[PDB]
């Protein structure tokens, strides 16, 4: 079964360097031609580079000529990007994509992708504020996961036991350069007074976990 | 050098029916035009090539046709699944440009937003900063305006809000915006207030609480 | 520069053929992404290690447009002619 799978992520100040890579498995990665993808938060797909099976053709966006350098180990199984002089504008998810054939698109398998932030604010856990119920039928309570930095975060109620009713929504860019988001449940009325709720947050960049009870 | 365009930029149909998308390319790209899906959160996956070819594990509902500068992919019968974002791709010529996406919205009846107002917390307030937070939930279509007011004069400037993808279940939207000023600030103002105007409601609706 | 064909893509247009004037001729035409440099070579048939096509045609490409006429000399003997995963087996008179 296809795999792929990248890494090298993370936040990079603008003006240096990161490099990516996407490791293979599942299939003879040396058959095939591999690109680069982007994705920035919101936006759509962005083709990136484009390495032939051989390593002897490579090809990039005019967006990233002369800063990118695309490879691969094929007795590793790898496929690398080289980004130099980083913009604000690089930021992006990157995705390995696969080529059915020597070189050319379309792209018949994609790996997850990494998240490429480059930015200069510093990495920070997030505080997490109740958000309490209070004054038909039923009550909303959240959390206000708040000036944390970079994404993403992950947030649970009940350690996954809560799922129904749940809306935890896109996090916000701040003036502040550090991101907020607010998860919300909607419950009865008659449970406040009767079942407990915890959000967990998990902030992974940080190395942060916090659970906030939630209470009127 | 190919410019690839994608018409219409959101879809809205309901379950069962039959969605068409348009992929327009500014030169002939011949037979060489790729479709791809995209759900929230998850990565694209390569539903169409050579202009008309499924690719594998594809279901019969989704075709597609066209050629040189025009190109359409139909979506017959849709099914939960199938509403998403989906993108075209040229790769007859270097380099593979991919359009700007059509989004697949489920189309439902109006409903009005429930409004609830969170005033902040002493936690975050003995921190010098304070947010206040007014969730819109679950109401369609997705336009809704969220305007604050403190002691009743509308602000500006000092708010961000975000919208939640269409709820699987019953194809709704919710958003959440939040005003934040300094706790001095805050502490000068009395009376808190959203007021929400959206297509389901007859007027807008205002939910609001006094400071303490 | 230009990357070089999707070796998958290729078929013959005319196959090998003498060309009158001591070279061999042919034609392929190509499905995939251009522009781009066609991937030609040829070798003696059980010595596929060393390349033995002679290139007129030097630098033989698809254009957005055109391409696709290649033209080479051959050794004498047996020999097997290579556009992408194309192939042809050729004997060439001495």
């Amino acid at each position: 079964q296809v795999q792929l799978v990248e890494s090298g992520g993370g936040v990079v100040q603008p003006g240096r360097s990161l490099r990516l890579s996407c490791a293979a498995s599942g299939f003879t990665f040396s058959n095939y031609g591999m690109h680069w993808v982007r994705q920035a938060p919101g936006k759509g797909l962005d083709w990136v580079a484009v390495i032939s099976y051989d390593a002897i053709s490579k090809s990039y966006a005019d967006s990233v000529e002369g800063r990118f350098t695309i490879s691969r180990d094929n007795s590793k199984n790898t496929l690398y990007l080289q980004m130099n002089s980083l913009r604000a504008e690089d930021s992006a998810v990157y995705y390995c994509a696969k080529s059915p054939t020597a070189i050319d698109p379309p792209f018949d398998y994609w790996g997850q992708g990494t998240l490429v932030t480059v930015s200069s604010a510093s990495t920070k856990g997030p505080s997490v504020f109740p958000l309490a119920p209070s004054s038909g039928g039923t009550a909303a309570l959240g959390c206000l996961v708040k000036d944390y930095f970079p994404e993403p975060v992950t947030v649970s109620w009940n350690s996954g036991a809560l799922t129904s009713g749940v809306h935890t929504f896109p996090a916000v860019l701040q003036s502040s350069g550090l991101y907020s988001l607010s998860s919300v449940v909607t419950v009865p009325s008659s449970s406040l007074g009767t079942q407990t709720y915890i959000c967990n947050v998990n902030h992974k960049p940080s190395n942060t976990k916090v659970d906030k009870r939630v209470e009127p | 050098e190919i410019v690839m365009t994608q018409s219409p930029a959101t879809l809205s149909v309901s379950p069962g029916e039959r969605a068409t998308l348009s992929c327009w390319a500014s030169q002939s790209v011949s037979s060489n035009l790729a479709w791809y899906q995209q759900k929230p959160g998850q990565a694209p996956r390569l539903l169409i090539y050579g202009a008309s070819t499924r690719a594998t594990g594809i279901p019969a509902r989704f075709s597609a046709s066209g050629s040189g500068t025009e190109f359409t992919l139909t979506i017959s019968s849709l099914q939960s699944e199938d509403f998403a974002v989906y993108y075209c791709q040229q790769y007859n010529n270097w380099p593979p440009r991919f359009g700007q996406g059509t989004k697949v919205e489920i189309k439902r009846t109006v409903a009005a937003p429930s409004v609830f107002i969170f005033p902040p917390s002493d936690e975050q307030l003995k921190s010098g900063t304070a947010s206040v937070v007014c969730l819109l939930n679950n109401f369609y279509p997705r336009e809704a305006k969220v305007q604050w007011k403190v002691d009743n004069a509308l602000q500006s400037g000092n708010s961000q809000e975000s919208v939640t993808e269409q709820d699987s279940k019953d194809s709704t939207y919710s958003l959440s915006s939040t005003l934040t000023l300094s706790k001095a600030d805050y502490e000068k103002h009395k009376v808190y207030a959203c007021e929400v105007t959206h297509q389901g409601l007859s007027s807008p609706v205002t939910k609001s609480f006094n400071r303490g | 520069t230009y990357t070089m064909c999707d070796k998958t893509k290729f078929a013959w247009k005319r196959t090998p053929t003498d060309s009158g004037h001591d070279t061999v001729v042919m034609e392929v035409t190509f499905s995939g992404t251009k522009p781009c440099r066609i991937p030609v070579r040829a070798v003696a048939h059980g010595f596929p290690d060393v390349n033995v096509a002679m290139l007129i045609t030097p630098n033989p490409t698809i254009e957005n447009n055109g391409g696709g006429f290649i033209e080479m000399q051959l050794p004498p003997g047996d020999n097997i002619i290579y556009v992408g995963e194309l192939s042809h087996q050729w004997f060439q008179k001495g």
